[PDB]
């Protein structure tokens, strides 16, 4: 569990980022028609 | 007008410091990010406000 | 002639292109080598100061 | 390969974040203040 409890943490870091990065995006492509 | 023209120019100058705080903010907590960026926003919509006046 | 309203709403859509294209860069090269990373950087934030 | 793209990102927004403190407070002293408060805010 130890290496599993490691292994979930830092694949929930992982693509919280990914989701973060892909969230950027969209808030870009949707905020350049405000530009 | 003076009193438009240094609000605009204080407006412009906490727009700066907001983005620089708000790009920290990514630096650091991004999962939060967007409780700034609206509010960034905000001024910037303030400063189409502060246009419409000027027209 | 070009009216100065017309290039002041060229200017805030040129700096706003400006802040997307910086944003973008630094989301899609944060990780590409410090040092060239820093200098690319330091040259968008002149670009930014300038067009303050 | 994850933990060090988090690792250099998180070094490359510490120095982007601490250039621009930096060159704000040069260009705009008067914002200074606020700068290094947005440190204590973020830091």
């Amino acid at each position: 569990h130890v290496l599993i409890d490691l292994l979930n943490w830092f694949r929930t870091t992982n693509m919280n980022v990914n989701n973060c990065i892909w969230a950027l995006k969209s808030s870009l492509n949707s905020m350049t028609n405000a530009k | 007008y003076q009193y438009k023209i240094q609000e605009l120019r204080k407006l412009l100058k906490s727009l700066l410091l907001n983005y620089l705080e708000l790009i920290g903010v990514l630096s650091i907590n991004p999962d939060m990010y967007e409780r700034k960026v609206e509010n960034i926003r905000t001024i910037l919509v303030n400063i189409h406000h502060l246009l419409n006046e000027y027209r | 002639m070009t009216d100065r309203l017309t290039q002041l709403q060229i200017c805030l859509d040129q700096m706003t292109e400006q802040f997307c294209a910086t944003l973008n860069y630094i989301d899609k090269n944060h990780g590409v080598p410090p040092e060239e990373f820093s200098n690319t950087i330091d040259e968008l934030s002149t670009d930014i100061i300038l067009k303050t | 390969r994850s933990n060090q793209y988090q690792r250099g990102k998180m070094h490359g927004l510490k120095q982007l974040r601490d250039s621009l403190a930096d060159k704000i407070v040069d260009e705009f002293p008067e914002l200074k203040e606020p700068v290094e408060d947005i440190i204590k805010r973020t830091s």
